[PDB]
């Protein structure tokens, strides 16, 4: 696709990659941030889907692990799926801004930085916070995000356009943990998941008939009760199951992080827990611009939870507001997507001069 | 090494005391016609900028961004971006402000001596 130069948006998560171009309103490719290769033979790799279909003589592995690399050269094999088999363009013609987990470590900054200069020649580069690019996607430049994926769930207080990084916090509870937990509780109900198959199988079930109950309790009785909201769900062979109370339990544990055997605070009180962090005059505006972003804040339901919890938590005239945009699974892809297509955008990224100048550590300055 | 807007507008931006309005424009940051202040398309997002002189001889500064009711998504993360590009070219001296239509602070609508309009309509979406 592509203006006058066309830079690309590149969204790295645990679970999936979102790429595309700045100044399309969406990602264009979508896929797992998986790499496959061999169990014995052919140097050879797969990326995402493919390797999930030959898994059976592949060794499968997630370069991103809680939000954060820990497999360089998967990471680069992700990327260069990216810009030759997704978005076929070639990367020493574009501008590529990448996005980073709150707290990214330092080498890894840098690291991100060299390989794009130095293994794909990209012309120029920038590093933006997750959480904050899906703020500026809202609409606002002060205020709470509540983001949770596949690996890693965070709470990062913004003001005037940039993280507080003494109070972001960090919840390793998410979208995977709630799949695992599904396929232990709907096993309990007396079906069978516990395979590869069957995680994706249950993944889905998740996906489409989850919710987050308003009172949890109140809930397990009117199920305990009734069978009206019960629902069922077809299987890849035609057989179909019943869901009863899971489609609520599942997500529960976003708020009771002991029905997984976590003992950390829930997302609300970790919410909490961030604003409290910061100084007391911006906390309004913090509870005032709670924005929820990632895949796993779609839980129908979830918006009017965080709603309750923080009112309980907070004075009683505390104006509380949860945001949660409908293309919140993109959030931070189209925050970058109009960050990078501003006219005044020009002069932030790093350049290959500037590369060449300072080398890696001209990230810690330019990106901030 | 640096990370400075060379924008034109950013030139311009709170030199002396008064009002300077722009509107996002296509991912853009576009003067309006100073016959056109206090009037707002709802379909769009603006930038405002409110320079008051102080006794000590430097200049306040208060950034405004206007978000009307079917303003696009790009037009609003595109004001409050550039409201915090302009905060910075300001030695992060502005007050920042997000105003959005029929909720807009007392502050923002004493700027307007004959009184903010609406008006239906705008600017296509920079997407
Ligand atoms: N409709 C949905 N309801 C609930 N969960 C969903 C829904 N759609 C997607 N998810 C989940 O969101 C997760 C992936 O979301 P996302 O792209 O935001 O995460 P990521 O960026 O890959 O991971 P992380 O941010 O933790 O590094 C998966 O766990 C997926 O099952
Ligand atoms: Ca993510
Ligand atoms: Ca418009
Ligand atoms: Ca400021």
């Amino acid at each position: 696709d592509g203006e006058d130069v066309q830079a690309l948006v590149i969204d790295n998560g645990s679970g999936m990659c979102k790429a595309g171009f700045a100044g399309d309103d969406a990602p264009r490719a979508v896929f797992p941030s998986i790499v496959g290769r061999p169990r014995h033979t052919g140097k050879d790799s797969y990326v995402g889907d493919e390797a999930q279909s030959k898994r059976g003589i592949l060794t499968l592995k997630y370069p991103i692990e809680h939000g954060i690399v820990t497999n360089w050269d998967d990471m680069e094999k992700i990327w260069h799926h990216t810009f030759y088999n997704e978005l076929r363009v070639a990367p020493e013609e574009h501008p590529v801004l990448l996005t980073e987990a709150p707290l990214n470590p330092k080498a890894n900054r840098e690291k991100m930085t060299q390989i794009m200069f130095e293994t794909f020649n990209t012309p120029a580069m920038y590093v933006a916070i997750q959480a904050v690019l899906s703020l500026y996607a809202s609409g606002r430049t002060t205020g709470i995000v509540m983001d949770s994926g596949d690996g890693v769930s965070h709470t990062v207080p913004i003001y005037e356009g940039y993280a507080l990084p003494h109070a972001i916090l960090r919840l390793d509870l998410a979208g995977r943990d709630l799949t695992d937990y599904m396929m232990k509780i709907l096993t309990e109900r007396g079906y069978s998941f516990t395979t590869t198959a069957e995680r994706e199988i249950v993944r889905d079930i998740k996906e489409k008939l989850a919710y987050v109950a308003l009172d949890f309790e109140a809930e397990m009785k009117a199920y305990k009760e009734s069978s009206a909201l019960e629902k069922s769900y077809e299987l890849p062979d035609g057989q179909v199951i019943t869901i009863g109370n899971e489609r609520f339990r599942c997500p529960e544990a976003l708020f009771q992080p002991s029905f997984l055997g976590m003992e950390s605070a829930g997302i609300h009180e970790t919410t909490y827990n961030s604003i409290m962090k910061c100084d007391v005059d911006i906390r309004k505006d913090l509870y005032g611009n709670v924005v929820l972003s990632g895949g796993t804040t779609m839980f129908p339901g979830i918006a009017d939870r965080m709603n309750k919890e923080l009112t309980a938590l907070a004075p009683s005239t505390m104006k509380i507001k949860i945001i949660a945009p409908p293309e919140r699974k993109y959030s931070v892809w189209i925050g970058g997507s109009i960050l990078a297509s501003l006219s005044t955008f020009q002069q932030m990224w790093i350049s290959k001069h500037e590369y060449d100048e300072s080398g890696p550590s001209i990230v810690h300055r330019k990106c901030f | 090494m640096g990370s400075v807007v060379e924008h034109p507008e950013f030139l311009k931006a709170g030199k002396e005391p008064g009002l300077q309005i722009w509107r996002v424009e296509k991912f853009d940051l576009v003067p309006v016609p100073t016959c056109l202040y206090g009037d707002f398309f709802t379909g769009d997002a603006y930038v405002i900028l409110k320079t008051v002189q102080l006794r000590n001889g430097n200049l306040q500064y208060d950034l405004h961004y206007w978000l009307g009711n079917e303003c696009s998504q790009d037009e609003s993360g595109a004001a409050a971006i550039f409201t915090v590009q302009l905060d910075d070219y300001l030695n992060g001296r502005a007050v920042q402000h997000r105003e959005v239509q029929g909720f807009e602070s007392a502050t923002f609508l004493g700027y307007f001596k004959s009184g903010l309009k609406y008006k239906k309509g705008g600017v296509a979406s920079g997407f």
